[PDB]
C-alpha cells in the first residue's frame, strides 16, 4: 500500500485446568509440545486464526483481510 | 478468612460524623495494615481458578460415570 | 495342573466367566453395560 505480512509457525497451550487434572492415562503429561501459528501483522494487532484443514492458499490472504 | 469477618466488623466500628472518627479510625488503619498483609497470607494460587477448578469438578462428574458403570460388570 | 486349578478358578471372577461377554450381546457391552447408564 506504501510491511504488511504474516509468518507462519507452530504453537504450544499447556494449562494445568486440563493437563494434570487428569494426567498418567488419557492425558500425557508431555506432549511436548507444538502447534500451529499464523501472525497478522501492521499495525498494532495480530490475528490468531484459527489453523486447520481443509484449507486453500488463499485464505489467509483474503479472509484475515476481509 | 480473618477479612470476611473484618468487613462485617469494621462496618459499625465508625462512630458518627464527629472527630470520634479518627481518634479510632488511624488506629484502624494499623489494622488496615495488618490486613494488608494478611492479603500476603493468599499471595499465590493453589488449584487454578472457578470455573476452571470447577471444570475441574465436572471433569470428576465425567471421571464418576465410569466409576457407577464397571461395577455392572461385576458378572 | 496349576494351569488347570488356577486359571480354571479364575476363569470365574469380576470378569464372572471369560464366555460372559455374550458375542453378540458384548456388542451391547460397550454401550448397555456403559451408555445405557444415565
Amino acid at each position: 500500500q506504501l510491511g504488511h505480512y504474516i509468518h507462519i509457525f507452530v504453537n504450544t497451550q499447556p494449562i494445568s485446568a486440563f493437563e494434570r487434572t487428569l494426567s498418567s492415562k488419557r492425558s500425557s503429561c508431555e506432549y511436548d509440545h507444538f502447534l500451529l501459528l499464523v501472525e497478522w501483522h501492521h499495525d498494532g494487532i495480530v490475528e490468531h486464526v484459527p489453523l486447520d484443514d481443509h484449507m486453500d492458499a488463499q485464505h489467509l490472504l483474503l479472509l484475515i483481510t476481509q | 478468612t480473618l477479612l470476611r469477618q473484618g468487613i462485617r466488623q469494621l462496618k459499625e466500628k465508625v462512630s458518627k460524623m464527629e472527630p470520634e472518627e479518627m481518634t479510632v479510625k488511624e488506629k484502624k488503619s494499623i489494622i488496615e495494615i495488618l490486613k494488608a498483609r494478611i492479603a500476603l497470607k493468599k499471595a499465590f494460587l493453589k488449584m487454578a481458578l472457578s470455573e476452571s477448578n470447577d471444570t475441574v469438578v465436572k471433569k470428576e462428574d465425567v471421571r464418576e460415570s465410569p466409576v457407577d458403570t464397571f461395577m455392572e460388570n461385576a458378572t | 495342573r496349576t494351569h488347570n486349578r488356577q486359571m480354571t478358578e479364575t476363569l470365574e471372577k469380576y470378569k464372572s466367566l471369560d464366555f460372559n461377554m455374550e458375542k453378540e450381546g458384548d456388542v451391547i457391552q460397550q454401550l448397555k453395560s456403559s451408555i445405557k447408564k444415565p
